[PDB]
């Protein structure tokens, strides 16, 4: 197993958000940091199973705008198109 | 005969024919033949291919959008490893993108 944590009320912005999902999933240098990009490494290039600890989610939205709930949704609709993360919302 | 997986070739191979060529094969096709991303192994289970052909959700909105439309991306430059940030997408009435910035930027190229 992979685990990533992300510590909700560490986010400051949509960047820290997105370089945290870098070092949590150790994605490739070139990561994009958008919705797509992140899609594209669930879907060829993280390490399953992944276990994903979301701590402190609402924190979390307050200063990304709606950048924590497509980030959350992006990877709830991998896990429905069979990938194996198991995501814990704190 | 040449392994296509340049923008050019590609492109035009997408327009010319409608389809991706043969050396094109998609995400959960590789992972039926043993495709392990963290692994870095495509070429290993699925010599001379490249993964391409999946449905393209565009989900910063960067390409344009039109009732009936639908998009698909593949890789390019690939030939073995670690995946690449190279892409072309194409959609359902044949316009084609590139992305060499892994989806950060887009370039009309059809």
């Amino acid at each position: 197993m992979k685990k990533a944590v992300i510590n909700g009320e560490q986010i400051r912005s949509i960047s820290d958000l997105h370089q945290t999902l870098k070092k949590e999933l150790a994605l490739p240098e070139y990561y994009g940091e958008n919705l797509d990009a992140l899609w594209d490494c669930l879907a060829g290039w993280v390490e399953y199973p992944l276990v994903l600890e979301w701590r402190q989610f609402e924190q979390s939205k307050q200063l990304t705008e709606n950048g924590a709930e497509s980030v959350l949704q992006v990877f709830r609709e991998a896990k429905a198109e069979g990938c194996d993360i198991t995501i814990i919302l704190s | 005969a040449q392994v296509i997986n340049t923008f050019d070739g590609v492109a035009d191979y997408l327009q010319t024919y409608h389809k991706l060529p043969d050396n094109y094969i998609t995400a959960s096709e590789a992972q039926a033949l043993g495709w392990v991303a963290s692994k870095g192994n495509l070429a290993d289970v699925a010599p001379g291919k490249s993964i391409g052909g999946d449905i393209f959700s565009n989900r910063e909105g960067k390409l344009p959008g039109k009732s009936g439309r639908t998009w698909r991306e593949a890789d390019i430059n690939y030939t073995s490893g670690f995946r690449n940030s190279d892409r072309i997408l194409y959609s359902s009435d044949w316009l084609i993108y590139k992305t060499t910035d892994h989806y950060q930027t887009f370039t009309k190229i059809r």
